[PDB]
């Protein structure tokens, strides 16, 4: 039907500084576009209405713009309050669609992730798994890269990560990864050895260990 | 004061009904469109249908009709979505969102309000309580680790030290190995409190019933 | 007087022109398509006849040719018709914006677009009715001559009653419906100053939205112009009727007056869409498109 694309998908700002999210309907719209803001874990928000339109007690500091088929919404002299994901929705026709949203993170100093790597628990093998997990901690910007070896030997199967969201404190980001084998093959290795890559490190960051 | 207040969470197994409330209170409820929205994986938004309160007329978003069917109560006056045959993709938070209208020369239409969502889960895991695992170490700070593998249906609550343990951790999302959640957390501390002050993982998962309290201590 | 004639084509054209446009519009955004709208609708063509009918009607009974008195007064009050149609359209879209802003829980419900359309029917059952009444036994005929024998020369003040032109088509059939569309704007205008200074003084919005009623007010400000408009478009004819009529004893409105008035009437039928272009968004924004494209 009639299909919303907003851009950019993320869009990272330090307070006070301004920006603009763009939206493009796949046919032509009018006004009848609406803007929403979704903060974490919250239900989304009215933003602006008409496609130009504040809602009640929004502050002045946003406004909407545009018309037919491009819209954008512009935050003047960003908030801390201001950080969150944006919703665009067209109301033009019967039936209607979301965008694809816009995530606005708070941009601070790059940062060096902590590295640590665990062998199997004890209390775990004795059951019969084996999870060699790794954590990284409080590095930005977001994007990090782990790969595993098993002596020497990359290994992609069985891994899974997890990503936290930019932290209540410094607002960095960590992320664990476990690779998860059989006791069975687990003991088949002597070294594992999981290794980051990030912006700050112009060396791979190294974390090893030697089963027994 | 308007408040859309849907029904909690829902667990079920695939192949069944759900029928999710949203009970409007300080207005009229059947001045307005009740509409729903699906979130799936908190990020990308649908517009599944809406209803007229008044005389229980519904438009549906194509992609729903026949898996999602609307209906109202005016008299406790609250909305109602239906969910059927329901699948792993129908796993989300539903919204409901009041509709409103003016006339600009155009018919103005936007979401006024909104309920607080509801979190439906569809899966065919039967209720699983977790193993959970201390991880030690093999610098002046020491990172400890805590994971906890193999449980449903969400949530765990973790702690560190019964929350005495404040800063430091690092609790990451849950992820989906085959049938089961596995989750970890972190803690770092200054080498001189660990070994050294005992430091103990706490995991609850209320839907088996159960408190484990793993120390974490030194290896070999 | 061959300029009176340009002017009136030049007004002829204009006026289908705009209002056709104004009915493209409608048909083609979908948002533009409520109840509202269809007594703006009702109002475009009502105002397309204009141009299509009644003016080669007007222009023609310049001439004061000779036609059977019972057709003939067919070809002089087929502008009372509209006229008159114009005018339920005006007061019914008045009213709607009245329940719409100062009833708004119960307007959903109670305005709806079937509920619309018996209006639009009856306007136009009672605009026929009422505007043809002279060819119901009104006629002042039967009781410049050359034309004779079953023909009698066709002029306004002669076949046509400035007993019911004054009486009953303007006191009854306007200035009435007229002071009846004053007060119920007003009433709005005031009503919703007030609720729009009783969320100041009070704190949270609620339960109505504050911008969003301003909002619904702006437009309506808007209609109300053109309720304006026509007041000053076919008052003026109206205020000369008197000063001829209340004195079929005193002297006769001139000629640089008489056609000046039955122009500016005329006229009524052109600016229309020019004031939703102006001051209305939707419009202004589907005339633009409509026209970059069709008209490119
Ligand atoms: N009184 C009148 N006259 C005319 N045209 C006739 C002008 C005229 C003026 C002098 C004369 O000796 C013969 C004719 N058109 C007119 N249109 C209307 C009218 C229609 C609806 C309300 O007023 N009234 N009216």
């Amino acid at each position: 039907d009639i299909v919303m694309t907003q851009s950019p998908a993320s869009l990272s700002a330090s307070v006070g500084d301004t920006v603009t999210i763009t939206c493009r309907a796949s046919e032509f719209i009018y006004s009848s576009l609406t803007w929403y803001q979704q903060k974490q874990g919250g239900s989304p928000q009215l933003l602006v209405y008409a496609a130009t339109n504040l809602a009640d007690a929004v502050p002045s500091r946003f406004s909407g713009s545009g018309s037919g088929t491009q819209f954008s919404l512009k935050i003047n002299r960003l908030q801390p309050e201001d950080f969150g994901t944006y919703y665009c929705q067209h109301f033009y026709g019967s039936t209607w669609a979301f965008g694809g949203g816009t995530k606005l993170e708070i941009k601070r100093a790059d940062a060096a992730p902590t590295v640590s790597i665990f062998p199997p628990s004890s209390e775990q093998l004795t059951s019969g798994g084996a999870s060699v997990v790794c954590f990284l901690n409080n590095f930005y910007p977001k994007d990090i890269n782990v790969k595993w070896k098993i002596d020497g030997s990359e290994r992609q199967n069985g891994v899974l990560n997890s990503w936290t969201d930019q932290d209540s404190k410094d607002s960095t980001y960590s992320m664990s990864s476990t690779l998860t084998l059989t006791k069975d093959e687990y003991e088949r290795h002597n070294s594992y050895t999981c290794e980051a890559t990030h912006k700050t490190s112009t060396s791979p960051i190294v974390k090893s260990f030697n089963r027994n | 004061e308007v408040q859309l207040q849907q029904s909690g969470a829902e667990l079920v197994k695939p192949g069944s009904s759900v029928k999710i409330s949203c009970k409007t209170s300080g207005d009229s409820f059947t001045a307005y469109n009740m509409n729903w929205v699906k979130q799936s994986h908190g990020k990308s938004l649908e517009w599944i249908g809406n209803i007229n309160p008044y005389y229980g007329s519904t438009r549906y978003n194509q992609k729903f009709k026949g898996k999602a069917t609307l209906t109202v109560d005016k008299s406790s006056s609250t909305a109602y979505i239906q969910l059927n045959s329901l699948t792993s993709e129908d796993s989300a938070v539903y919204y409901c969102a009041r509709e409103g209208n003016y006339y600009d020369g155009g018919s103005v239409r936007y979401f006024d309000y909104w309920g607080q969502g509801t979190t439906l889960t569809v899966s065919s895991a039967k209720t699983t309580a977790p193993s959970v695992y201390p991880l030690a170490p093999v610098g002046s700070s020491v990172t400890l680790g805590c994971l906890v593998k193999g449980y449903f249906p969400e949530p765990v609550t973790l702690t560190w030290n019964s929350g005495s343990l404040s800063s430091g951790v690092h609790t990451f999302p849950a992820v989906l190995q085959s049938d089961l959640y596995t989750l970890s957390s972190s803690v770092t501390v200054t080498s001189s409190t660990w070994p050294s002050q005992s430091i103990t993982c706490n995991v609850a998962h209320p839907a088996s019933s159960t408190k484990v309290d793993k120390k974490i201590e030194p290896r070999g | 007087s061959s300029v009176y004639i340009t002017v009136e084509l030049a007004i002829a054209v204009l006026a289908i022109l705009g209002n056709v446009l104004v009915c493209w519009a409608v048909w083609l955004n979908s948002n533009l398509q409520n109840v509202t709208n269809y007594f703006v609708v009702s109002l475009a063509a009502a105002d397309i006849a204009v141009g299509v009918l009644a003016i080669p009607f007007a222009i023609t009974i310049s001439t004061g040719f000779c036609a059977a008195c019972h057709g003939c007064l067919f070809i002089a009050c087929f502008v009372l018709v509209l006229t008159q149609s114009s005018i339920f359209s005006l007061l019914a879209i008045a009213i709607d914006r009245y329940i719409a802003i100062r009833i708004p829980l119960r307007y959903n419900g109670l305005v709806t677009g079937t509920r619309a359309k018996g209006i639009i029917a009856i306007c136009w059952v009672l605009s026929f009715a009422i505007g043809l009444t002279p060819m119901l036994g009104w006629n002042n005929c039967g009781q410049s001559q050359g034309c004779g024998e079953g023909q009698v020369a066709c002029l306004f003040e002669d076949v046509v009653p400035m007993n019911y032109m004054v009486y009953f088509n303007f006191f009854a059939c306007v200035l009435v419906p007229l002071l009846l569309m004053l007060g119920v704007y007003l009433r709005i205008f005031l009503a919703a100053r007030r609720q729009l200074k009783q969320m100041e003084s009070q704190p949270l919005p609620g339960e109505r939205a504050r911008s969003t009623l301003q909002k619904e007010v702006h437009a309506a400000k808007s209609l109300a112009i053109i309720v304006g408009l026509f007041a000053l478009c076919w008052l003026p004819l109206h205020i000369i009727n008197c000063f001829t009529f209340f004195c079929p004893d005193c002297s006769h409105a001139p000629l640089w007056l008489m056609y000046l008035a039955i122009v500016l009437s005329h006229t009524n039928s052109v600016v229309n869409p020019f004031i939703y272009a102006y001051r209305i968004r939707e419009f202004r924004q589907t005339f633009r498109k409509i026209i970059r494209s069709h008209v490119l």
